[PDB]
């Protein structure tokens, strides 16, 4: 289907942001829009054959788009700023799709336009192993992985076993919650769980892993600070089989 | 008496500059309401009669959108059309729709048309009915088939049932004085000597609305069409018309002729001989 | 794939006074397809700033067009409408005839 | 302009759910509704040009362009149907949609065997620090918020390992110290 | 009032 770019972006307000879509070959019809996370999306503009057909959603200012060719469009905010943070949704279609309403839509963008960089955190990472008490209680496992202290808020966490990607037995957070709710802007943490049998558990071939894929600088951007550059990065934690 | 909405758009290929040239244009009967053309520099539906002019910026927007992006499917039929007939890139070609609703002196619903047109020949329409299409073509059989795919027939028939009868209502009221009146025709005669035996009458009819009329020579109180000549009826450019029709006559008995003028604006039909 | 050759009348908007402000009026019809050009002329000279109605066309898809300018009539002032149109190989001049 | 009530709706699964929207501009035409789970984009479900009324499996979309009201029926809701939903529409000018904000949906898992269970888990590494999980409660429990700040508790979540369906209820609490080390997690509504 | 957004190509 339609092909965004980049799925994630974090950067300092003042930068110049653009973002990309390819709709499906032969879609001849083009969307932008926004979604801030609290509401519907709303329209920014749509093309036809590359032309600008309903602009109307556009913002006044620093927000241009384009269609150089059938395969390809931009969308570009300079400079960018905090307001801008959203997600922006492309998608494509063919009039006989959009006569019954189908419309195909991309991955989205994730974007943050943070004020000051030196508020990006990476997310520390745990796992916790399942109770001495449950593997007997129930016969089946919980693994815990919990990850802390991160800001902006683009993770994504996934379990791997024996290195392979798991999902049944997965449940993971909807929303990442606020580490201090008292400030508007504020770190962030997140839990997620992998149930198997005891009998899974406790044998010694099995390879659990929490992978939390964090978004935050690239390298691009400065940094002067004494600590690690928060850059995007994969944060893991691990765990093994064992009859103990 | 009864009352139509049509629009009708051309657009022309033109090798070697950018773009098709487009022309829309809207009339409610014989008075054209609405224009677009895709070189003059407002880029936007323009208003041509005083009524259209009361609409607000949401109606000029929408309007203005849809003749745009009208424009843009036929620079897509364009190129599909050179296609389907394998034609030269090196050659200008045509692409004409006209589309629009009729309703009776009771303002209801009479009928839906939408035609369409390659090098000023027929191509496809929506048959009366507006469930069902008809093609000139094998080139206009598969886009037959791509329309009753996509149901374009029922998208119509809501359109033309619906919004369009509804809007020529609502143009009828607003435009009352303007679409709602009569100009009965101010008409004449002259004589000239064609011949030794012969004389040419012409019969004149001036400043009426709307178009319909009918012009007839009588001789002796019945028709006479042998030797009779009627002009296509010409706009003044004053949003009233004119035609004549003429007569070629045995001279000497110019007074056996009489004219016959027929129009809504005129109560009675009218009788004219030429006295000297 | 296919021609017509325009019909063309020339005619005033109100019956012809001389010394009268007035409209010259020439109506091209009949024609397929679109592109013509059309002048009026005063003595054989072309009239500048003419105008012209928005193009549209007829049941047999077939074009029309008005070209239209304000005038004031004499006696000998010859009035006439040319046009030119791929069915045609040299301009159609018709003159105006104020009995018409 | 597209009203929509925020919620959240939180419903029994079984439950018939209603959504709805106003607007206030006649001409809009062509009403549609989307489902969009957390994290994604929305996706098309029910869509209704003019036309009263619209029946596919367990979704019904109404219309109704005199009181400019719009709705959406969802019987013997299910857990996946948790998701917020939109209503969307244009008119014929464009087809640029308007949506309205969303309403949350949640559909609370029937557990058929409740079991109000809390325990604790070693760290992975060398660390006498951990967390304490309530699992395998009921729908109807509500885990609330916090009383102090030094305590985190992250909201219930539905695991189940599907096809083989046993569902499965679990918050999570930590603290850096003993001192509110498995104390109190206060249960209100 | 046009039909719209826009017609069906051919």
């Amino acid at each position: 289907g339609v092909i965004q770019s980049p799925r994630h972006e974090v950067t300092e307000m003042g930068q110049q942001v653009t973002l990309r879509c390819k709709p499906i070959s032969g879609h001849d019809y083009l969307f932008w829009y926004r979604q801030t996370m609290m509401r519907g999306l709303e329209l920014l503009i749509y093309f036809n054959n590359n032309v600008p057909i309903d602009d109307s959603g556009m913002p006044e200012d620093r927000f241009s788009a384009k269609m150089p060719n059938a395969s390809f469009s931009t969308l570009k905010i300079q400079p960018s700023e905090p307001r801008d943070s959203a997600v922006y949704f492309c998608a494509s279609s063919l009039w006989e799709k959009l006569a019954k309403n189908i419309q195909y839509f991309g991955a989205g963008t994730r974007l943050s336009v943070l004020e000051d960089l030196k508020n990006v955190f990476p997310p520390e990472v745990a796992v916790f192993e399942p109770s001495e008490a449950e593997i007997s209680h129930t016969q089946k496992a919980t693994l815990v992985c919990l990850a802390t202290g991160f800001y902006p808020d683009h993770v994504e966490l996934s379990w791997w076993v024996n290195g392979k990607e798991v999902h049944s037995g997965v449940c993971t957070d909807p929303q990442p919650l606020k580490e201090q709710p008292a400030l508007n802007d504020s770190r962030y943490a997140l839990s997620s769980r992998l149930r198997v049998s005891a009998t899974f558990w406790q044998d010694p071939r099995n390879h659990f892993r929490c992978q939390v894929q964090f978004y935050g600088l690239s390298e691009n951007d400065e940094w002067t600070q004494d600590r690690a550059k928060p850059v995007t990065q994969i944060v893991s934690a691990e765990a093994w089989g064992r009859a103990d | 008496g009864s009352h139509s909405m049509r629009y009708f758009f051309t657009s022309v290929s033109r090798p070697g500059r950018g773009e098709p040239r487009f022309i829309a244009v809207g009339y409610v009967d014989d008075t054209q309401f609405v224009r677009f053309d895709s070189d003059a520099a407002s880029q936007r539906m323009e208003p041509r009669a005083p009524w259209i002019e009361q609409e607000g910026p949401e109606y000029w927007d929408g309007e203005t959108r849809k003749v745009k992006a009208h424009s843009q499917t036929h620079r897509v039929d364009l190129g599909t059309l050179r296609g389907y007939y394998n034609q030269s890139e090196a050659g200008s070609h045509t692409v004409q729709r006209m589309y629009g609703c009729d309703v009776g002196s009771d303002w209801r619903f009479l009928r839906g048309y939408h035609q369409y047109a390659y090098d000023g020949k027929d191509y496809i329409a929506l048959k009366e009915d507006l469930r069902s299409w008809t093609a000139a073509d094998m080139a206009a059989q598969t886009t037959k088939h791509k329309w009753e795919a996509a149901h374009v027939a029922e998208q119509l028939r809501a359109y033309l049932e619906g919004t369009c009868v509804e809007w020529l209502r609502r143009y009828l009221e607003n435009g009352k004085e303007t679409l709602q009146r009569t100009d009965a025709p101010k008409t004449h005669m002259t004589h000239h000597a064609v011949s030794d035996h012969e004389a040419t009458l012409r019969c004149w009819a001036l400043s009426f609305y709307p178009a319909e009329i009918t012009l007839t020579w009588q001789r002796d109180g019945e028709d006479q069409t042998q030797d009779t000549e009627l002009v296509e009826t010409r706009p003044a450019g004053d949003g009233t018309f004119q035609k004549w029709a003429a007569v070629v006559v045995p001279s000497g008995q110019e007074q056996r002729y009489t004219c016959h003028v027929q129009h809504e604006g005129l109560p009675k039909p009218l009788t004219l001989r030429w006295e000297p | 794939m296919i021609q017509r050759t325009p019909k063309i009348q020339v005619y005033s908007r109100h019956p012809a006074e001389n010394g009268k402000s007035n409209f010259l009026n020439c109506y091209v019809s009949g024609f397929h397809p679109s592109d013509i050009e059309v002048d009026l002329l005063k003595n054989g000279e072309r009239i500048e700033k003419v105008e012209h109605s928005d193009l549209s066309f007829s049941k047999d898809w077939s074009f029309y067009l008005l070209y239209y300018t304000e005038f004031t009539p004499t006696e000998k002032d010859e009035y006439a409408c040319r046009v030119n149109h791929v069915t045609l190989s040299q301009p159609k001049i018709v003159k105006w005839d104020r009995d018409m | 302009e597209v009203e929509q009530d925020p919620g959240p709706l939180s419903v029994p699964e079984g439950a018939i759910v209603s959504l709805n929207c106003t607007y206030s501009n006649s001409a809009f035409q062509y009403f549609m509704w989307y489902r969009q789970y957390s994290r994604k984009g929305p996706e098309l479900l029910m869509y209704t040009y003019s036309s009263g009324n619209k029946e596919d499996g367990r979704f019904t979309a109404q219309v109704d362009k005199s009181s400019k009201y719009i709705s959406l029926f969802i019987r013997d809701s299910q857990p996946s149907d948790s998701a917020t939903y939109l209503c969307a529409m244009r008119g014929d000018s464009s087809y640029k949609l308007i949506f309205g904000s969303g309403t949350r949906l949640l559909v609370r898992p029937d557990i058929q065997n409740p079991d109000p269970a809390v325990y604790q888990l070693r760290d992975s590494k060398s660390s006498d620090k951990s967390v304490c999980l309530f699992t395998d409660f009921d729908s109807q429990t509500n885990v609330s918020q916090s009383k102090d700040s030094d305590v985190y508790i992250t909201d219930k979540c539905v695991l189940d390992m599907r096809s083989m369906d046993f569902k499965s209820n679990s918050a999570v609490a930590w603290s850096n110290k003993s001192d509110f080390a498995c104390a109190n997690a206060f249960n209100n509504s | 009032r046009q039909w719209g957004p826009d017609p069906a190509a051919v």
